[PDB]
């Protein structure tokens, strides 16, 4: 997928 | 009324972009039907769906109305939805937003913050040449307001009408006089960016806005000096973006004063060494302040840290951190040349670099620092590099190779040498446009060519599909045939040029299918040329132009036909205008 | 997962060993590079179930170039595979040893292949004809030193109808890379008993009978007559390239045919409906008979005479497509069908394909050029494109006028007064510079001819070179013919190319326009202002000699670029 | 000369490849999507591509596009029609042409694969022969691959000996918008489910023109085709020597032959239809269609595709018979009627809205297209005289055919 | 039946030929 | 000032875009075009700046989907950069674990965010609460 992941993970 | 998720599946369901299109047709039928009725409950829904449709690359010109009724209307979503459309789908080339004045007039004295707010938004991103006209009298009514929300809003406003309308700029200059003691750091900003523009569109406003400078540097102080707050404070650096307008302000403030560039050195000097430049944020404050100060006539002090903070830059191993010192060194090309040769051997591996926009400012740099003496010496690593140059930097490398030996060549014939090679190197990478400048420097040297005649002579009989390179040789032939070859009127020794391979190169390029109509001309204008420069081959043209006279091209028959009636009528005459033509600068 | 499968492959479980071979395969085809485990893999080589022999054999020749050394372990496996006794066994082991891009592996494979070369069963026939041409075109010499010429020539003169074309196809190709020394040329009784198996071959067996005439020369009209007569019920196959292939066979036996003869016109009268059945094959396949149309158009271009119908551009039609129907109707354009012609030119000048609109603007030109008789009418429906209000169409109709006026401007007068006035505001160099030529050349039938050149004027000097050459000469006519309308005009045109002008033959021309005014302006009225010759179109027809050796190439992809095969080919 | 046939997906991934010769790296491949895309952006798309000196010629499938790379002067024909063949082949063996199939059916596509054509030359294409070496779910080759007859094997054994045809009429119409008629022909098409035991051979015989010329009969109403394509059962020598038309039918349905001759007679169905579209106001559609046909023929299923504004929205449909819809996908009105008598005359009024605002950029005019079928309806008047099915054994035949009146490329030009 | 036309049995070859 | 801001997938579908340039469809079209084949045609190591038409097209991607900006030849480069990061920060504060589905879904509020965030290419709001509050207070008038 790639897409359900953060943007920045904070 | 399809909700927008349900929508927005729908088109992620769709693989095949024919699938796709269809189920965007689909659901357009659908809108366009909804809005015929004049819908006003699911406006929203089917205004979101058509902005999607719009930006997933559908046409939206039947939605042009629809946003223009909900604009007008009350509800709030209406009201948002409307002018999210005005900005999306409508631009000044639209010719649907004049209508629009009188909704924003009327929305520009609601009483609501975030309708007055969100059409003044709208206004400034979609400002046209006559809404600025007749909304100007508004704008200037909401700048003077205390509202701090409305005062960024007010500034983007004013900013915007003055970057679509210039003349409109004396209208501003009263309502932003005493507005630099604003706490809120967003209204300060817009200030700053305000009073930036105002100075860059007109010098008038200089004087005026030169006075403020030491309020200036007492905010930047004090600024700096609050180095901790929760709000503004990004990784260590308070007010990131006031500081960066700041620092902008001070390098456009006082250029050519030296008050102003002194006022504004003690900040300056305590900002170029009281930042941390370890996160991005601090490296491009470093970098604005070294752009500020090199724009500005400050201390010599100042000049040899910015120099030592830019040699300290280039040599970071960042790719941001590298294009940002190739770029400052490149702005401080002709200010402080003589410091910039000392990155000569960082200049020279930037070209090596494996980053496009680091090797294009490498070369930039390279161009820019290539002085009298050093152009000898720079030639040969210029010629490496066009040589094992990419593909699309072949031609910039020429170009640019051209322009160095036309400004600073060290001699003609070193010039004229270096000229020969990248045209016979260049190939297909030289511009057509630089051969009239090569043509004219041809003609304006009158020493050297037997030398430059042989040469062309040599790389013409080699090869003929470079356009540009064959241009030159055939100017260049047309212009010093009674050089090229001497004392060729009868059969004598064998040399290089007989008088006969000439005239087969000329009948060869301008039948070849290698031509484009341009190098054809030029070549049929040196055989027209050479009746009278040479004489040995006469009589042999004139049949090769009789024969040409009915070429396909319109302009290459009556040039050809033209030739022929000057060879068959206007033998005695054929000598009496073809004189050569003038030289100048 | 790696070692894992390593375990599995290295396992005594058939059961085991079929999944690990299907997960390596499909890991393969899933785009993973198994060919680290390709040793692994060939202790599992010698099994029982054909089935894994299949994969185990498509990943070796898959792992084959890869690993060149670790294949050193199969040449034992292909030997005992060769010798078992069902055919498609052997037939599969033959078809692996023959894609082993192995060099160290062909030199061992040889006896396999003699001993299969013989081999009784047609599928293993066929399986050695194709091993022997592709160790031919891995390895020549050892091919030629194998001695499998004798063998293949042979082939065909054996039964098994379709490994007689095998190795007839297999022959061709090893001819085909070789230098034409020894070639494999047959006499009539070679040629007669290939006819006889030609009805008995397949679909793909009947081009490799028919690619094997295409090289003979016919030396008597007999021999052509009957061949000829063989070949005429080839053209009623239902596969399209059987249709092109026999079409091709029959055009090269042509060129020794006699016209006198009714054999001819019996020829050309059957191959108009096979190329009419075969203009209604798949979208894929139009662009190639159009592209063999073309190419035997220019051979012999009264067989297609009176196919015209055929030729219109459907709605559906591809833009490959549709962009070849342009070039065959202009090919097979003529005064018979040229009010069909133009109505289709007509109707393709609606459409919205940009490209297209251009394409049927230059079709309608060359048309109008080509036919005289229709002169009228083309330059009636350029005016009425011209009218249509079409910058594209505006620009191709400005085009296609200039084309038009240098070719038949004697009776060109009555369209000037209607291009006077045209939109002249448009900026194209191709239109622009159309129109200040038909003006300069034409500024007899406009009044205002002066008044329109003080627009294109005002940019001169950075207007273009094509562009401001085209203006001076212009402005130079107008100066000859009219010269007290356009005195001061002259002057500005010769101050502005000469001192504010820096193109060095735009300089010159301008300078040699002022010498020639300064020295006779009477003088220049024979000389600037004379009367051209006639202009020598350029002619569509490819050379002969290329036409010729295009001939023999037919079907293959020299004919579809219209290139020579060695212009082409890496 | 291909030199490795390959299959790619609609996202550019390659779902199979199987080189051939091996002339031409496999890595090649990636450039084919960007040159596709560059080519189709550029107007300069075709079926034959060239990645420098290798050529990757090759059609789109229903999901992905079959490209076979080749590097020397190789016959494009002969690409084309093993790439039919293939294409062919599988929609036989699977009965869907999409990526489901491709990841699911691997080990019997790479067997199919690797024996249908070796070193570039293919050997083996009938689907039906190909069944009884390569399964899905091996014992020796039928010997039909090898004998001379390999479209009808041997050892088939049925109940009954039921042969089940369809002439199949393809009506295409191609009139201008000034109301003439340019290309108006009819391809007549034999399709034959042969089902019977053994392998009996075919002795096909019609109401041909020349045949009846030939013998004498040349004065009733015989079928004049300019083209007749016979299949490959079909003896072309046979056809050639006296219009014999003997063949050897196989198991299963089969083109046997196809018919294609020029039209001269009037059209079966005349659609008269007008545009009353007012400038950004409205549009009137006043569509009156006359069925020319026969009246004791009846057209099912007809539906006259009119193409409406693409922009148009609100449309109302004042017609007299038949289903009239708007489809919004496809933006045009469906004239769709069940049944249509023959020398009926539908007459429609129609009446859409359109926005005040112009397009942006023009949409062209598509044609409207007539998709009448008329079943029991010969137009070309081709009846089929007799059909000789002689077995060695001897049996008694019950052969049976429909004749299926269809339009083809029956399209209306719009003005 | 059958939608576009019933399937009619065909005959064996023409008998009025000879 | 930024020219124009576009969110596009490392697929090449766009997810965001605001051009604060009065341009044509088609030409914005194909501007947008040429940007993603420039963009999705560099590596890794390119510094995240492209000269593209004379504009400082500088390329930031934190995930999947790219960022893009188009900023005048007349201010800093790392300028542009701090503020992409602020507003990432800010989007993903007032959403709530910012992810490529919420994107797509709540693209209107995307919008609104970069409205009152950035206006006309230039800064509205250098604080990261205040604009969030603003927001906040925005949405829930109904």
């Amino acid at each position: 997928k790639g897409e359900n992941t953060s943007l920045l993970h904070p | 009324p399809i909700r927008l998720r349900e929508l927005i599946r729908t088109i992620r369901t769709a693989r095949t972009q024919a699938e796709e299109r269809e189920m965007i047709q689909k659901e357009c039928a659908a809108i366009r039907s909804s809005f015929r009725e004049e819908d006003n409950t699911y406006r929203c829904r089917n205004v979101a769906k058509l902005l999607y449709m719009h930006m997933l690359g559908y046409p939206a010109h039947f939605g042009q109305l629809e946003c223009l009724k909900l604009i007008a209307s009350q509800k709030f979503t209406d009201k948002r939805i409307g002018y999210l459309g005005a900005m999306l789908l409508l631009d000044e080339r639209q010719d649907v937003h004049l209508l629009m004045t009188n909704c924003i007039k009327n929305d520009l004295n609601h009483s609501t913050q975030f309708v007055q707010g969100l059409a003044l938004c709208t206004l400034g991103c979609m400002g046209s040449s006559e809404m600025c006209r007749d909304l100007a009298g508004e704008v200037e009514k909401l700048l003077k307001t205390s509202n701090s929300y409305l005062r960024k809003k007010a500034a983007l406003c004013a900013v915007h009408v003055i970057r679509k309308v210039p003349e409109l700029m004396e209208m501003f200059l009263p309502a932003t006089k005493n507005l630099l003691n604003e706490k809120n750091h967003g209204v300060l900003h817009t200030s700053v960016v305000l009073l930036t523009e105002m100075c860059e569109r007109s010098p008038d406003m200089l004087a005026h806005f030169r006075k403020l400078v030491p309020q200036l540097v007492r905010i930047l102080k004090n600024l700096i000096m609050s180095g901790y707050s929760p709000e503004h404070d990004v990784s260590g650096i308070s007010d990131p973006f006031l500081q960066v307008r700041i620092l902008r302000l001070l390098r456009i403030l006082g250029r050519n004063d030296d008050d102003s560039s002194e006022a504004m050195n003690d900040i300056l000097a305590q900002v170029a060494t009281n930042t941390e430049t370890s996160k991005n944020v601090g490296n491009a404050i470093l970098y604005e302040t070294v752009l500020t100060i090199m724009d500005i006539k400050s201390e010599s002090g100042l000049r040899v840290l910015a120099i030592n903070i830019l040699g300290r830059f280039l040599l970071n191993n960042d790719k941001n951190i590298r294009y940002v010192a190739l770029t400052s060194l490149l702005k401080t090309v002709q200010t402080d040349h003589n410091a910039v040769q000392r990155h000569r051997s960082t200049i020279v591996d930037c070209l090596k670099d494996l980053d496009v926009s680091i090797k294009r400012r490498a070369m930039e740099l390279s161009f820019a620092l290539v002085n009298g003496n050093n152009i000898r010496g720079m030639m040969k690593e210029l010629l490496y590099f066009l040589d094992s140059c990419e593909p699309e930097f072949k031609a910039d490398c020429a170009s640019g190779i051209f322009l160095a030996a036309e400004k600073y060549a060290p001699s003609k014939r070193w010039h004229i040498d270096t000229i020969m090679r990248v045209l016979t190197t260049a190939g297909s990478y030289v511009r057509d446009d630089a051969v009239p400048n090569l043509i004219q420097l041809i003609t304006n040297s009158v020493e050297m060519h037997a030398y430059t005649v042989q040469r062309l002579y040599k790389a013409i009989l080699g090869d003929y599909s470079q356009q540009p390179l064959v241009q030159v040789a055939a100017w260049c032939i047309g212009e010093y045939g009674d050089l090229l070859v001497s004392g060729q009127c009868e059969e004598e020794e064998p040399i290089q040029v007989t008088e006969d391979e000439v005239l087969d190169i000329l009948e060869s390029v301008l039948i070849s299918n290698m031509s484009t109509s341009v190098t054809r001309g030029y070549a049929l204008t040196a055989i027209m040329k050479l009746s009278t420069r040479f004489t040995c081959t006469v009589n042999r043209i004139k049949k090769v132009v009789s024969i040409y006279g009915s070429s396909i091209d319109v302009e290459l028959q009556q040039r050809a036909v033209e030739y022929n009636a000057l060879f068959k009528k206007y033998d005695h005459m054929r000598s009496a205008l073809l004189e050569r033509m003038p030289v100048m600068e | 997962e790696i070692f894992e499968l390593k375990a599995e492959l290295n396992s005594d479980k058939k059961e085991k060993k079929k999944e690990a071979v299907k997960k390596v395969i499909a890991s393969m085809t899933v785009g993973k590079d198994v060919s680290a485990l390709f040793p692994d893999v060939v202790n599992c080589m010698q099994t029982d179930n054909l089935e894994l022999k299949k994969l185990v054999y498509l990943y070796l020749m898959n792992y084959a170039k890869s690993q060149p050394d670790m294949a050193i372990m199969a040449v034992n496996t292909f030997v005992k595979d060769c010798e078992d006794p069902n055919p498609l066994i052997r037939a599969l082991a033959v078809r692996t040893m023959g894609c082993i891009r192995v060099d160290k592996i062909t030199e061992y494979l040889c006896e396999p292949l003699r001993k299969c070369l013989k081999d009784e069963d047609p599928y293993v026939r066929k399986t050695a004809a194709v091993c022997v041409a592709k160790l031919h075109d891995i390895n020549a010499q050892l091919v030629e030193d194998q001695g499998f010429l004798d063998t293949l020539k042979d082939l065909i003169s054996d039964s098994n109808p379709m490994v007689v074309a095998n190795a007839v196809a297999a022959l061709s190709e090893i001819a085909e890379s070789h230098p034409s020394s020894n070639l494999l040329d047959l006499n009539p009784q070679s040629i007669n008993k290939l006819l006889t198996a030609l009805n008995e071959c397949t679909e793909w067996g009947q081009i490799f009978i028919l690619d094997c005439l295409a090289n003979y020369m016919p030396k008597d009209d007999r021999e052509a007559q009957s061949i000829c007569e063989r070949v005429t019920p080839r053209l009623s196959h239902a596969n399209s390239a059987v249709v092109l292939s026999a079409v091709k066979v029959l055009m090269k036996f042509m060129e020794m045919l006699s016209k006198d003869l009714d054999y001819y016109g019996t020829l050309l009268k059957k191959l108009a409906p096979p190329l009419v059945t075969l203009l209604s094959a798949e979208p894929e396949l139009q662009y190639v008979a159009l592209r063999n149309i073309n190419l035997i158009v220019q051979k012999r271009p009264e067989i297609l005479k009176h196919e015209m119908k055929v030729f219109f551009v459907k709605y559906n039609d591809p833009i490959y497509v549709k962009l070849e129907k342009l070039d065959i109707m202009i090919r097979l354009a003529s005064q018979a069908n040229i009010a069909q012609v133009l109505a289709e030119l007509r109707e393709y000048a609606t459409e919205v394909d940009v490209d297209f609109v251009r394409k049927a603007v230059r079709a309608i030109g060359r048309c109008a050029i080509k036919v005289e008789q229709s002169a009228e009418r083309c330059v009636s429906t350029l005016l009425d494109l011209i009218q249509t209000k079409v910058n594209y169409v505006v620009q191709e109709a400005i085009v296609v006028i200039k084309d038009i006026f240098r070719k038949y401007p004697n009776k060109y007068e009555s369209v000037i007064a209607t291009l006077c006035e045209n939109l002249d505001s448009l900026d194209e160099p191709e239109a622009r510079a159309a129109m200040i030529w038909i003006v300069g050349e034409y500024a007899e039938r406009i009044d205002n001819a002066d008044e329109l050149l003080e627009s294109f004027l005002e940019g001169f000097h950075d207007k273009s070179t094509q562009v401001q050459l085209q203006l001076l000469t212009a402005i130079v006519k107008l100066f000859l013919k009219k010269p007290t309308e356009t005195q001061e005009l002259v002057q500005q045109v010769l101050s502005l190319a000469t001192q504010d002008s820096d193109n060095p033959d735009l300089r010159d021309r301008g300078y040699i326009y002022w010498r020639l005014l300064s020295t006779d302006p009477v003088a220049a009225k024979e000389v600037v202002l004379a009367e051209k010759p006639l202009i020598s179109e350029e002619t569509d027809l490819i050379e002969p000699t290329l036409l010729d050796e295009l001939i023999c190439y037919i079907g293959t992809l020299a004919s579809v670029y219209h290139k020579p095969p060695s212009a082409f080919v890496e | 000369s291909a030199s490795a046939v390959y299959v790619l997906d609609l996202k550019g991934k390659v779902l199979i490849c199987r080189n051939y010769r091996g002339d031409v790296d496999m890595s090649e491949v990636e450039h084919f999507m960007p040159i596709l895309m560059e080519k189709e952006e550029e107007g300069m798309l075709s079926p034959i591509l060239a990645h420098g000196g290798v050529r990757f010629m090759w059609i789109k499938h229903n999901n992905l596009y079959l490209v076979a790379t080749s590097k020397k002067n190789a016959c494009v024909s002969l690409v084309f029609s093993f790439l039919y063949k293939v294409v062919q082949v599988f929609s036989e063996y699977f009965k869907e042409l999409e990526e489901e199939s491709i990841r699911d059916n691997f080990v019997i596509i790479y067997e199919l694969l690797d024996e249908l054509m070796d070193f570039g030359y293919p050997q083996t294409t009938d689907s039906k022969i190909l069944q009884e070496y390569i399964t899905q779910e091996a014992p020796r080759p039928p010997a039909t691959v090898t004998n001379a007859v390999s479209w009808r094997s041997e050892g088939i054994k049925y109940r009954k000996n039921e042969v089940f045809l369809d002439v199949i009429e393809a009506v295409n119409l191609l009139v201008s918008a000034n109301g003439n008629v340019l290309r108006s022909e009819i391809v007549g098409s034999i399709k034959m489910r042969v089902f019977l035991s053994g392998m009996p051979e075919l002795r096909l015989g019609l109401n041909d023109k020349v045949l009846f010329d030939n013998t004498g009969r040349g004065k009733s109403k015989s079928v004049e085709l300019e083209d007749v394509k016979f299949h490959q059962c079909v003896r072309l020598s046979r056809f050639e020597n006296d219009r014999t038309i003997s063949f050897i039918p196989p198991d299963g349905e089969f083109e046997l032959m196809s018919y294609r001759l020029n039209t001269h007679v009037k059209p079966l169905i005349w659609i008269e239809s007008v545009i009353e579209k007012h400038s950004h106001s409205r549009i009137e559609y006043m569509v009156k269609a006359k069925s020319q046909f026969k009246r004791r023929s009846t057209a099912n299923n007809v539906e006259i595709h009119i193409p409406v504004p693409n922009d148009a929205d609100s449309p109302k449909f004042k017609t007299t018979v038949g289903s009239v819809k708007w489809v919004p996908e496809n933006s045009e009105i469906v004239w769709s009627v069940k049944s249509f008598p023959g020398g009926k005359e539908y007459l429609m009024r129609a009446h859409f809205g359109l926005p005040s605002v112009e397009a942006e950029d023009k949409e062209g005019k598509p044609p409207i297209s007539v998709k009448f079928e008329i079943p029991y309806f010969t137009t070309s008047g081709i009846q089929v005289r007799y059909l000789k099915i002689i077995e060695k054994s001897g049996y008694q035949a019950l052969p049976w055919v429909r004749y299926i009146t269809q339009n083809g490329d029956y399209q209306l030009r719009t003005q | 039946d059958r939608k576009g036309g019933s399937y009619s049995q065909a005959a064996g070859s023409d008998s009025a030929q000879s | 000032m930024i020219h124009f801001i576009l969110l596009f997938s490392r697929q090449g579908k766009l997810r965001l875009q605001k051009w604060y340039i009065t341009l044509p469809d088609k030409e914005r079209k194909k501007i947008t075009r040429e940007i993603v084949q420039i963009i999705l045609s560099r590596g890794h190591r390119t510094s995240s700046f492209v000269d593209w038409k004379e504009l400082k097209l500088v390329y930031k991607r934190y995930a999947s989907l790219y960022f893009c900006c188009a900023i005048e030849n007349q201010d800093n480069e790392l300028l542009t950069l701090e503020i992409v990061h602020r507003y990432v920060e800010l989007l993903d504060k007032y959403f709530g674990n910012v992810c490529e589905l919420d994107i797509i879904f709540n693209f209107e509020k995307a919008y609104f965010i970069l409205d009152e965030f950035i206006i006309g290419g230039e800064i509205q709001e250098t604080s990261k609460k205040i604009a969030v509050k603003a927001i906040e207070d925005s949405d829930m008038l109904q």
